DNA sequence: TTGATAACGCTTACAA
DNA sequence: TTGTAAGCGTTATCAA
């Protein structure tokens, strides 16, 4: 699976919102990742997602592979716009 | 005597072990049993005692948190970050203010270690060689949050304060400024004397601009010390054209103070605050500031502690989160 | 592996029993023995395990605090009081965020009661009968803080909000105002609907003034809601001449939203905030607010809890601290 | 022994300072009291002191009556001026 | 004054 | 699956 968004959120991918995104990806078996122009981290890791410093006006790529690698990518996409993060 | 795991067992006609397995969700209970016991638990109004759980298990699923003062717009936000990542990992927190009093800090440390915390997150402004020594001989993992430690030998998470100020002063220098001031925080705390300040002095040296003592004002994090810093600077024969505040709270003091003297921000004075707190936005004009992922600091710090409490490997004990300047309207 | 009282008893040819007596300064202990084991402990660096003690003594000298959002300028202020008086009485604290989520609130309550807290201080925007049920089921005292409970069953400490909004609204009439608008907090919460909104309507019908169901804006305690509120009240054919917000933070949104629209405070409009937080001192023009002893509320509540935990007799479990108003530059 | 002050504090007897005044009156065996507007409360009691509602302007009256009612009244004055709560 | 020795409420091998 | 029993560190009850 895979999907590239564009952080629209002012605060970017940080704080509670970033936390929620990391928890969602956490409940799925399939491995989930987040690639920010170059580096790639584990979306199920609070340290990884917050270390990129993904600010508004950036492009990321959320990928998922494994068992529920489908429902995973879907749920994330939802959270993404649900928490008012990326498009 | 009052509804203990023993009573629940008698009621469901099983052993204490099965009541303990059902209570902990251990997958080894014949459904007809796990049910029989959950029934009993209900009818008896049973609530598992965590203290007894603690004594037995050798851990209490709660961590310690020494904060200088939680009523601070800053530390409080940093606290919500810690608390949220702890809940994430089924952990409770014991909060306590230190007021930066070394006596109290070291004491709280000893109390919490006494209450058998599985870990601690520490926030202070002056970590001495002793604090370090104390931390090092702690039974449980200790992690600093947004604090400065010259001896940098205690895991911690924060940002590079010397570089953040530098970036901010440079930015203003590139805008053609030449007389840039700096309203700092108590020079006692290293973060102000050894980091923020040097970041300031460096940008100027790498710009070939001379250091002007009169351009360094020492506030105390107080919105009012902000108003006073301005007055003093706009009192000099050679006034600044731009001012960098080591804190947003002080920055609003700067804006309003100058706003009262008739100056017109940003036209008459470029102002830049530090922290990017909720205040930055609630100001007219909108305050340009150096962004510090405060919450993230509190969260990555607690997330680091979970790894350490779970005796798992970790790459680098010192962590630096990124920073960036967000320009609003308090700047031409 | 910390050292138990057995290691001490060893290092002093005494029995665990006397070590225990020496650690709790039991009278009947020959001075020779006391100082012998006393220095013995120090030689071993013995720190008593509070969990083990907690099992036996059925007392953990720790109260649990349930608060909606500690990053809040208001709640964190309350947290300081609770915390200060707590330390005064040698009580530790477990702080947890609820975010005004019933599920979380009742869950936190179970959790704290599970770790054997000796008491609880509860703060929430919506106390339902389902809460009172769980409250009444608490083995340890429970004191409310700055919250509203229609049932009036749980001991709480706060101020008459209805009276407060009234005093404010009237004060505006005494100055002439006829069309006074009200910007409240989520109506879902009783404190806004049943207490503040009432004290507002009362002051009106009691002042023969007609209630205008359009002068009531429902902000969400946010700075933006208060910002979007003034933009609304300044649209209707009939627009207000004075506005009273339920919280200072909304107040600034009102001040600014207006300043951005050209109108200047207080010249065109008169604004009064509620709570009297540092936010009301860091605004231009300085905001007039309905004063509220936020820290006192937290501190009186924790002091009351201590009186209930010590099982000592107490008069009127429902306390009310006095309130006043502090006018500044936001009102002519 | 007793002395009268005039609350110069901007916030009056409240917040931390208030708490400080009360913790000082408790460091002494003597019976410290505090009268205001015709009502006397224990100065060691957080509930009493903070229930009065002493605001800027008003004037209080700190009492005392014990083997150290002196060292106490003095100490009370120290704090009364340290945080700036009348004089 | 001291010192054995039960509680305290629950986790966990080790067994059955 | 389910039961048995040995801890875990302190306080507390009785006798010495």
């Amino acid at each position: 699976a895979q999907k590239t968004f564009k952080v629209t959120a002012d605060s970017g991918i940080h704080a509670r919102p970033a936390t929620v995104l990391v928890q969602t990806a956490s409940k799925y078996d399939a491995d989930v990742n987040l690639e920010y122009n170059g580096k790639t981290v584990n979306l199920k890791s609070i340290m990884g997602v917050m270390s990129l410093g993904i600010a508004k006006g950036a492009e990321i790529t959320i990928s998922a592979s494994g068992a529920d690698e489908n429902d995973a990518l879907n749920a994330l996409e939802e959270t993404m716009k649900s928490e008012g993060l990326g498009e | 005597m009052n509804i203990t795991i023993y009573d629940v067992a008698r009621e469901a006609n099983v052993s204490m072990a099965t009541v303990s397995r059902v209570v902990n969700g251990n997958p080894n209970v014949k459904p007809t049993t796990r049910k029989k016991v959950l029934e009993a638990i209900e009818r008896l109004g049973y609530r598992p005692n965590a203290v007894a759980r603690g004594l037995a298990s050798k851990k209490t699923t709660t961590v310690g948190v020494i904060i200088p003062d939680i009523s601070s717009i800053f530390y409080s936000e940093l606290a919500r970050g810690i608390e949220d990542i702890a809940t994430m990992y089924k952990y409770n927190i014991i909060l306590s203010n230190s007021d930066q009093n070394m006596e109290k800090e070291l004491h709280l440390l000893n109390t919490m270690l006494g209450k058998q915390v599985d870990g601690i997150v520490f926030m202070g402004g002056n970590i001495t060689d002793e604090h370090v020594a104390e931390f090092k001989r702690s039974p449980v993992p200790i992690v600093l949050a947004a604090s400065v430690e010259e001896q940098e030998e205690t895991p911690s998470v924060a940002i590079d304060y010397e570089q953040a100020i530098y970036d901010a002063v440079k930015l203003l220098v590139d805008k053609g400024h030449t007389d840039i001031a700096f309203v700092s925080g108590p020079m006692a705390e290293p973060i102000n004397r050894s980091k923020k300040l040097q970041g300031y002095k460096r940008a100027l040296e790498e710009a070939n601009l001379p250091f002007n003592e009169q351009f360094v004002a020492e506030g105390d994090y107080t919105y009012d010390s902000g108003l006073e810093a301005l007055q003093h600077l706009m009192s000099l024969d050679k006034k600044p054209t731009a001012i960098l505040s080591a804190t947003d709270e002080m920055a609003l003091g700067i804006i309003h103070a100058a706003q009262d003297q008739g100056l017109s921000i940003p036209e008459d004075l470029d102002i830049i605050g530090f922290d990017n707190t909720r205040l930055s936005l609630m100001v007219r004009p909108q305050l340009s500031t150096v962004v510090q992922p405060t919450y993230d600091i509190g969260a990555v710090a607690m997330r680091l502690l979970t790894k350490l409490m779970n005796k798992e490997p970790v790459e680098e004990h010192i962590v630096e989160l990124p920073h960036r300047i967000e320009l609003r309207k308090s700047t031409k």
